[PDB]
């Protein structure tokens, strides 16, 4: 029963809790929990990246899970809009997330 | 995917 959740954390400890089912879509989470496991035990503290950015980055992972569950491409899956303002920092969050 | 979207947005912004 491996937690069922991992914690991607933003700025001053704003913790987004991501279901294992989504988490595993990031090989990076899967590595981190196993490598420096004394530390990153389903915890990724990007304690500098902002919650509204991290939210979109992890929402992509959830969206990916939904898309996968859907399987047949689109069953009311919305357009994954990313405002320009997001992209700037979201790039780094996305890189760390590294699907 | 996310990277591609982000890159496309950045590219669009720069263009």
């Amino acid at each position: 029963m491996s937690q069922d959740f991992v914690t991607l954390v933003s700025k001053d400890d704003k913790e987004y809790e991501i279901s294992r089912s989504a988490a595993m879509i990031s090989p990076t989470l899967k590595a981190m929990i196993e490598g420096p496991f004394r530390e990153s035990k389903g915890r990724i503290e990007l304690k500098q990246f902002d919650s509204h950015i991290l939210e979109k980055a992890v929402e992509y992972l959830n969206y990916n899970l939904k898309y996968s569950g859907v399987s047949e491409d689109d069953d009311e899956i919305p357009e994954f809009e990313i405002p320009t303002e997001m992209s700037l920092e979201l790039l780094l969050a996305a890189d760390y997330l590294s699907i | 995917t996310l990277k591609e979207r982000c890159l496309q947005v950045v590219r669009s912004l720069v263009k």
